[PDB]
RNA sequence: UCGA
């Protein structure tokens, strides 16, 4: 077992896949670097879910994963597995091809204001989300959402001063409030899989 | 025995009457889905299913109490089935 | 002990030897002048009537045998006797109105000990043959079947050796290649929708009717071009499973004696519903003595008797025609009888109980017994008598009377409630008459004969004979929308020309003969709907 | 309750080597009297290899802790040279007569269910005579003669009739929580909180803060239907 | 070819067609299956605009009974070829959805 | 209408070719090979209508 | 005279080979016999 | 599971008692020795 | 020949056979004849047959009825209740449902419940010599591939258990179902139509008892 | 166990063979066992003759 | 033409009083 | 065993996902439709790969799956596979899941030249190809084209039509024919995991 | 040939 912090990262690309992990608490992503320099979000590990699949079929990680908040991770020998193990490895796998693939689909449906939307949305049904007097509200940074959204920064930025200017949101300290669920819903169209 | 059956034997001169009247009757009450009874609210027949009481499916023991109650009226040449049949769906859409 | 000698059936040895061998499949024996012969068990073939044909060895390995002693029991056979039943512990008396008309009471410790249990194997066939639309095959491969229907079946599509199948279930996979036809706007459509072509070959596949299954114990395949079979022209192979079933004992099965007393099963109660003997003992069969009388076959009660002597005293008789056994040497054995099923008890320590003391009261006061008499020795005179103090299973209080009690010979008959059970809804129509066919084998539904009608008529049923006549039967359109208004929950529509009319009318024309409708203008009505005229 | 035989497929089948056919083995089998001495022992699986020519009986079992045969002078199959037997037969606890269609228990593929006595009570009967109390006659003596199997003692097994009628006089004493997929709740809520392993408000009520917010599924968008549910109940 | 009129056991009482079945004529569930197509057709049609689901009930010979052509079809609306060709696809990929959702007609698909 | 008589008489050849679609000319039934119903036999499709 | 055997046990079939059938080719219809054939005659006696 | 068990009763004079569901056979475990009882051993006074 | 084969002088058999062939005139008439066989009466749909069983705990207007022959003599009903409550999306997955007998579960024998309720079947015993060889009775779905059948009927059916089996009939129009309840009812039946006494009578056991 | 039986009733024969009136009756029709040369003129024989 | 197929009892008529009595009022307003 | 036909469809969304499934021979497409009619292509399935993976952890489908070229399928019951089976299960699930992300990272990565070259190039190394006097082609419609490249029909076949005039590609019947590999892999920059 |  080992716990880790935001921003930190549990494996690396190109680095050996001795390890299986299980994230138990937090949040992870699975992220790649472009030649251009853009860093992409190629996937959300939630807790339970298995990562690090490498290990099982590789000798090396192809991707890297970073936690997005503090996190705690089991790590499991993939040879020392019995076959509930393997039961639950399958599921959870299984589970994770569906919710990468609607995360596919939602990278490519919609406008970026629409995207955005149902990344939020996503987001709120996650360990990212939390809930004061001001409301239910995310703590996640426009650069996080640009990875997350297929657009870069900047562009991010301007939609969600939209969204603030119109009162469906507010943002402070890569803090965001959800001010106006609805709205949003409706702006998002069809809601993202997040189990 | 079917309930009162001496006593619907009784209304009729023919029990063959009694037996079209209770299965025409049936057969409104059928078309106009039971919303056209002259039954009352504790007097509705019921079924006991899992669940628990519920309304009684079959029309023809509907249509036998109702008769039994006296509330119905039965003969030749009442009235026109075209006006009969329309002021029915009137009174009782479907 | 002749009738299994001469039947066949049986196995016995030729001469004096010992026995080398001892199988279930086969027993060697070696005979005086040295030879070894190896003779062959016959092991679950199924004959005519679908009953199993067994033989089981009675002989072990190094037992010296004589010339015609016995090696093999055939069917039906006890130790070279013939066994065409069981031996049942039966009680003469009236139970509830379970025994009315007849019928018969069993005890569930029959089925318990699996007795009145009967192995049956049906026979089932299908052929693939040459089309001209193109060959059926015999395959695994069944269009739009999940793998949970075709889980027991092997590569070839023949369902495997040892499976359990039940009604529904495949038997021997086969696909026949589709006649051709033009596709209705709603399945073109359909077919659009849902972006799938349809198949070229259709399931005709062997399935297990309603009523039957069992374990599939063989298969036979026999294809064309392989050494040793040829089937009729046109035919390229055939495979037939052999199913069989473990019947046991039950309700609505028929049993009977050798005195022409016969009834079937109406109610199987359990073990402590049963009467019983003081001793706790249960009977096992309760014919009702109505029977008896009217019919006058009193063998059964002599049988019954000397059944319950040959019972307590451990042994069997032999009761030859015309000249057996009489009443007093009948008596006798039921004296000793009665030293055995009583003296026991009074040396366990036991004396008599409170209700055979009010039993024998009763008794006294119909002159059973002699007043004054020891209740052992009243006892006695009611054991003599082929009466015995039987207890109330429900209360434990006992019959009020003495109840003749002993063991009966009962056979369990061909006629069982699982091969004649049979019920259909909708199913095939014949080519001419357009009406239902007859027979289970075929789906076919009841014949509603000359006298049935004249039963509704006479009941003044117009409607449900009009339902017979056409709803029911040769009324095509009729039943179609009769069955689509039952299953949309609309009542059923008013039905039409039956077809077997229209086709007497035709079959009229063709002897000359013109059948013409009219309605009371007297003018032609035409029941052929704008079809048969030019 | 079960039988599984090497080699052998159905109950129908016949055994090369043996004599008894295997309807017959299942027969015998039928009579075997098992005694569990430990008390949450509710099924058992003995394993039986012989070969040879050797009359099989109960006693070649495999010895089994907590199981005792009562009766192991039982015979079962007779062997002759070359002939194998090895088979596994399951054992259950249980209740009166239950027919092999009922139970179709089935520890493998070509295991053959078996019709189950469960009863070890044999036989009941009871004796009542008359007895004086020096000032009263027609007084009753009951006597109750039982015969059992050996597994279940005849004072054990009275002793269990007598709590059962206790039991059941109990019965004439009084005279005269729903599942999340019904509850109405959102689409997510349905799937998320049914496929997390509970499917009712109770178990949501037993979701603490550190276990409701920990599913992956949830977050704050279902934590607001959530109370809601919680505000409509209360 | 054997006699219809081939007797049946040693009585008069059966004939050899007797037991022959027709698998010419439709049984009723034949009939009911087929209506019940129609009416649950009709019912996912309902979801479609009137344009698009005239459009498909002209191509497939729902109406008239004939299969009218993309050009027929379109000169009849007045628009391309290309174009109701395309609004076809649409509508026919609307109604793959739904069907993936409702499960409606599947089990229709014998 | 409703069927209230039904009557029965001899027929005429007049009325029995006016009962026919057409001649069979032919003994035979159906094609030994194709077996489609023969032209002009028996069971011909032009006569007796299409199977 | 050619018949379905009927071997359900096997005293069924040996009474089927011993069986005398006055029916079949060459004999009687049912309707051609009376009562003086289906009477049991005094020199069944031993025989029939 | 635990049988339920209804009471109907009018007056003092009259009742009926019902119980149900039981397992097989114990309707009448239960019923006679209670019939017996009721009749037999149920103190009273008489003259 | 054609017309009236045998009529006049040897009839016309077809080669290795001594068979007459059937004309016109033998399918007309006889006991194989059109009238006889498929017009005086006729096979019909919704009907079953079983052997018979004594049911002395049954009331006089009912009878032992199987599940399975319930199941099927009534399947429209069924595949329609299957339709009103979840059990099926429709009546073709009711009755794909119904095909394989694994395939069944235990809430459909509930629907089967609901459906028989209050309507009734009608029983037959060949020979039918009177109007009561034909009855009405209310169903009480039984385990087993037994009918269970009224003691007291039993006189007017001249039934008896020794292996007599008996046609089930099911009344499908509201009329039917009338004339079945109100005119065919056996608790309606009760006196003989012939001599005017008591045809439902105690017999054999009962008056044995009495 | 044990059997009594009663009668005082002595056979002098056992019952002939039960099957004998078919097995005595197709075996004299055949003749197969007989020798052409020595078969007598009845069965198979008679017909050819 | 017999029991319920009696042209005496086949064309009875049945009638509820509240629908009885709507088609008087329609029938006297005419 | 079945074998499927080019645009007919192994299974359902929505429907029983009673069945697990492996590709013998041919390509398989798993792809989703939305309501406004769009189809996307979620990842491509190759012979040995599992799919219809919903069966492993769910009770339907949640993505329709259809044959791109004649192809032969292996049904399979999830509840009866062994160690080694579900061992290969897990394995060749990890292997799609990196080819999936791989196939993500495409998806956002270049022009939609590139996209379309690299996407060729894929098709290139699957059953999809053959090759003939002309060259290695690949049978493939712009239409799937534009379902796999993020873009839509009309884009799809102005670049083709680009490409033609270049003379990189050369089209006929929904066949196209990869004339100047360099080129196209130049036009690609980075290639996309076959395997 | 059965069964009732
Ligand atoms: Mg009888």
């Amino acid at each position: 077992m080992k716990r880790f912090a935001r921003k930190e990262t549990i494996y690396l690309r190109g680095e050996e896949a001795r390890t299986l992990y299980r994230l138990e608490e937090g949040l992870v992503r699975v992220v790649e670097l472009l030649p251009d320099g853009r860093l992409i979000t190629l996937r959300h590990v939630l807790p339970g879910d298995y990562f690090g699949e490498e290990a099982l079929e590789g000798k090396a990680y192809r991707y890297t994963a970073e936690a997005m908040t503090e996190a705690v991770v089991q790590g499991l020998e993939p040879r020392a597995m019995d076959h509930e193990a393997l039961h639950r490895v399958a599921r959870n796998l299984a589970r994770q091809m569906r919710r990468v693939q609607a995360y596919e689909a939602h990278l490519q449906t919609g406008e970026l204001r629409a995207r955005i939307a149902r990344y939020l949305l996503f987001l709120a049904d996650t360990p990212l989300s939390a809930r004061d007097r001001q409301g239910i509200y995310v703590t996640v940074s426009h650069e996080e959402i640009a990875d997350a959204t297929a657009s870069i920064r900047e562009s991010v930025s301007k939609v969600l001063a939209d969204l603030r200017r119109e009162g469906l949101i507010a943002t402070a300290y890569r803090r965001v409030y959800l001010l106006d669920l609805a709205a949003l819903e409706r702006e998002a169209g069809s809601a993202l899989e997040a189990a | 025995a079917e309930p009162g059956i001496d006593k619907l034997f009784g209304m009729v001169d023919s029990k063959y009457r009694l037996t079209v009247v209770v299965a025409k009757r049936a057969q409104q009450l059928l078309r106009h889905g039971f919303k056209n009874t002259v039954l009352e609210p504790e007097e509705r027949p019921k079924m006991q299913t899992l669940e628990g009481l519920f309304d009684d499916p079959n029309a023809v023991t509907w249509a036998m109490k109702e008769l039994l109650t006296g509330r119905l009226v039965f003969g030749e040449n009442l009235v026109p089935e075209d006006r009969l049949q329309k002021e029915m769906e009137r009174l009782y859409p479907v | 002990e002749r009738v299994v000698r001469d039947s066949l059936a049986a196995l016995y040895a030729e001469e004096d030897g010992e026995v080398a061998k001892v199988d279930g499949n086969r027993i060697v024996v070696r005979y005086e002048d040295g030879r070894l012969v190896e003779y062959p068990l016959r092991r679950f073939y199924r004959s005519n009537q679908g009953t199993a044909l067994d033989q089981r060895p009675r002989v072990v390995v190094g037992q010296r045998v004589r010339k015609g002693d016995l090696l093999a029991d055939g069917p039906a056979s006890e130790n070279g006797f013939l066994a065409l039943g069981q031996n049942v512990l039966v009680a003469i008396m009236p139970f509830d109105g379970y025994n009315f008309e007849d019928a018969i009471v069993i005890s569930e410790e029959l089925l318990k000990r699996d007795f009145y249990t009967s192995i049956h194997i049906e026979r089932y066939e299908i052929e693939a043959r040459d089309t001209k639309l193109g060959p059926e095959r015999i395959t695994r491969d069944i269009p739009h079947l999940s793998e949970a229907a075709l889980r027991d079946l092997d590569e070839e599509g023949v369902v495997r050796i040892g499976a359990e199948v039940k009604p529904g279930d495949i038997l021997v996979g086969r696909t026949s290649f589709k006649g051709e036809s033009e596709p209705t706007p709603e399945e073109r459509l359909l077919r659009s929708i849902f972006g799938e072509k349809a198949r070229d070959v259709k399931d005709t596949s062997l399935r297990v009717p309603p009523g039957e299954g069992g374990i599939v114990v063989r298969t036979v395949r026999l294809r064309r071009g392989d050494p040793g079979v040829e089937l009729k022209p046109g035919v390229r192979e055939v495979v037939r499973v052999y199913v069989a079933q473990k019947r046991k004992l039950q309700v609505g099965d028929k049993l009977a004696n050798r005195h022409g007393n016969k009834g079937v099963v109406a109610k199987i109660l359990p073990v402590e519903d049963m009467p019983h003997l003081p001793d706790g003992t249960p009977v096992d069969v309760i014919l009702n003595p109505l029977g008896v009388p009217s019919r006058m076959n009193l063998g059964q009660i002599l049988e019954t008797h000397l059944g319950l002597a040959g019972y307590f005293l451990g042994q069997r008789y032999i009761s030859p025609i015309f000249d057996g056994a009489k009443e007093p040497e009948i008596k006798e054995l039921l004296a000793q009888a009665f030293e055995v099923y009583f003296g026991k008890r009074k040396g366990e320590g036991f004396g008599v109980d409170k209700r055979e003391v009010e039993v024998l009261r009763r008794a006294e006061k119909l002159g059973l017994v002699t007043p004054g008499k020891t209740p052992e020795e009243q006892l006695k005179e009611l054991f003599l008598q082929g009466k015995v103090v039987l207890y109330d299973g429900r209360t434990g209080e006992p019959i009020e009377g003495p109840i003749v009690v002993g063991q009966m010979f009962i056979m369990k008959l061909y006629h069982m409630v699982e091969d004649k059970m049979h019920a259909r809804s909708t199913g095939p129509y014949s080519l001419i008459t357009q009406q239902p066919l007859g027979g289970k084998a075929q789906f076919g539904g009841q014949r509603f004969g000359e006298m049935e009608v004249w039963a509704l008529e006479a009941y003044g049923a117009a409607h449900t004979l009009q339902e017979m006549l056409t709803l029911k039967s040769d009324d095509i359109e009729g039943r179609n929308a009769a069955y689509e208004a039952i299953i949309k929950g609309e009542d059923v529509p008013e039905p039409s020309v039956p077809e077997s009319f229209r086709v007497l009318v035709k079959e009229l024309q063709a002897l000359a003969l013109d059948v013409q409708t009219l309605d009371e203008k007297d003018n032609p009505v035409d029941i052929f709907e704008g079809l048969a005229s030019k | 309750t079960s039988v599984y035989i090497e080699d052998v497929l159905h109950e129908f089948s016949t055994i090369p080597g043996v004599k008894e056919d295997v309807v017959e083995i299942i027969l015998n089998l039928k009579e075997l009297v098992v005694r569990f001495l430990n008390p949450s022992l509710q099924t058992v699986t003995l394993l039986l290899k012989a070969e040879g020519p050797k009359e099989v009986k109960a006693r070649d079992f495999l010895p089994v802790a907590d199981v005792e045969i009562m009766n192991p002078d039982l015979h079962i199959a007779t062997l002759e040279e070359g002939g194998r037997l090895n088979m596994e037969v399951r054992v259950d606890r249980g209740v009166g007569y239950v027919p092999a269609e009922k139970h179709g228990i089935k520890d493998r593929i070509n295991a053959i269910p078996v019709d189950a006595v469960f009863s070890p009570v044999r036989r009941v009967a009871f004796q009542v005579e008359d007895t004086r109390l020096g000032q009263r006659t027609d007084l009753d003596k009951l006597t109750l003669r039982i015969w059992t199997d050996g597994s279940v003692t005849p004072l054990e097994a009275l002793n269990q009739a007598v709590e059962i009628l206790r039991e059941h006089l109990t019965y004439f004493s009084n005279p005269q929580d729903l599942p999340l997929e019904e509850l109405g709740l959102s689409t997510r809520v349905l799937h998320s909180l049914k496929e997390e392993g509970i499917e009712s408000v109770r178990a949501l009520l037993a979701l603490n803060l550190k276990d409701l917010k920990n599913i992956p599924g949830i977050g704050e968008r279902s934590l607001e239907e959530i109370k809601e549910a919680l505000e409509k109940k209360g | 070819p054997v006699s219809l009129e081939t007797p049946i056991g040693d009585e008069k009482d059966s004939f050899y067609g007797d037991f022959i079945p027709d698998e010419h004529l439709p049984s009723p569930v034949d009939a009911a299956t087929q209506s019940l197509l129609s009416e649950e057709l009709e019912k996912a049609l309902s979801k479609l605009s009137e344009r698009e689901a005239m459009v498909l009930k002209l191509r497939k010979g729902l109406i008239d009974g004939r299969e009218h052509t993309l050009e027929e079809v379109g000169a009849f609306f007045g628009v391309t070829r290309e174009r109701i060709r395309q609004i076809e696809n649409k509508a026919l990929r609307k109604l793959k959805y739904h069907e993936s959702r409702t499960r409606k007609l599947r089990d229709f698909l014998d | 209408k409703e069927v209230r008589k039904v009557r029965i008489a001899l027929a005429s050849p007049e009325k029995i070719r006016s009962w026919s679609y057409g001649e069979v000319e032919k003994p035979e039934t159906i094609n030994y090979r194709t077996l489609k119903p023969e032209r002009d036999g028996l069971f011909d499709e032009r006569i007796f209508g299409p199977i | 005279l050619s018949q379905f055997k009927d071997e359900t046990n096997p005293l069924s079939s040996l009474r089927h080979k011993r069986r005398i059938s006055a029916l079949g080719p060459g004999g009687l219809t049912r309707e051609r016999a009376g009562f003086d054939v289906r009477d049991v005659h005094r020199t069944h006696y031993g025989r029939i | 599971k635990a049988p339920v068990f209804t009471v109907r009763t009018q007056g003092r004079e009259y009742g009926e008692f019902v119980l149900e569901p039981l397992e097989r056979g114990f309707g009448v475990t239960l019923g006679n020795p209670l019939r017996r009882i009721l009749l037999s051993s149920i103190p009273g006074t008489a003259v | 020949a054609l017309l009236d084969n045998g009529r006049r002088g040897a009839p016309v058999t077809n080669p290795g056979s001594d068979r007459p062939l059937r004309s016109l005139t033998d399918i007309l008439s006889g006991k194989q004849g059109r009238f006889r066989q498929n017009l005086l009466g006729k096979r019909v749909d919704y009907s079953g047959r079983s052997v018979i069983v004594v049911g002395p705990q049954l009331k006089l207007h009912q009878c032992g009825l199987p599940k399975r022959m319930a199941l099927e003599l009534f399947k429209p009903f069924l595949l329609k209740k299957m339709e009103e409550k979840g059990i099926a999306p429709n009546v073709k997955a009711a009755r794909r449902m119904l095909e394989r007998q694994r395939d069944i579960k235990d809430e459909v024998w509930d629907a089967l419940e609901e459906v028989i309720h209050g309507k009734v079947v009608l029983l037959n015993r060949a020979p039918t010599l009177h109007r009561l060889g034909i009855q009405a009775f209310q169903p009480v779905l039984v385990e087993g591939q037994s009918i269970q059948l009224h003691p007291l009927v039993c006189e007017a059916f001249n039934a008896d258990f020794d292996g007599d089996q008996m046609a089930v009939h099911v009344p499908l129009s509201s009329f039917a179902q009338a004339e079945a309840r109100i005119q065919m009812l056996s608790a309606h039946n009760l006196l003989s139509p012939a001599s005017g006494e008591p045809l439902a009578k105690p017999s054999r056991d009962i008056i044995l008892g009495l | 166990m044990e059997i009594k039986r009663f009668g005082r009733i002595r056979e002098v024969i056992p019952l002939p063979p039960l099957t004998e009136i078919q097995v005595e009756s197709y075996r004299r029709a055949l003749q197969a066992d007989v020798p052409p040369e020595k078969r007598e003129n009845v069965g198979i024989q008679a017909a050819f003759r | 033409p017999a029991g319920t197929g009696s042209d005496f009892v086949r064309f009875t008529q049945v009638v509820d009083q509240k629908t009885l009595k709507a088609i008087e009022e329609a029938r006297k307003e005419a």
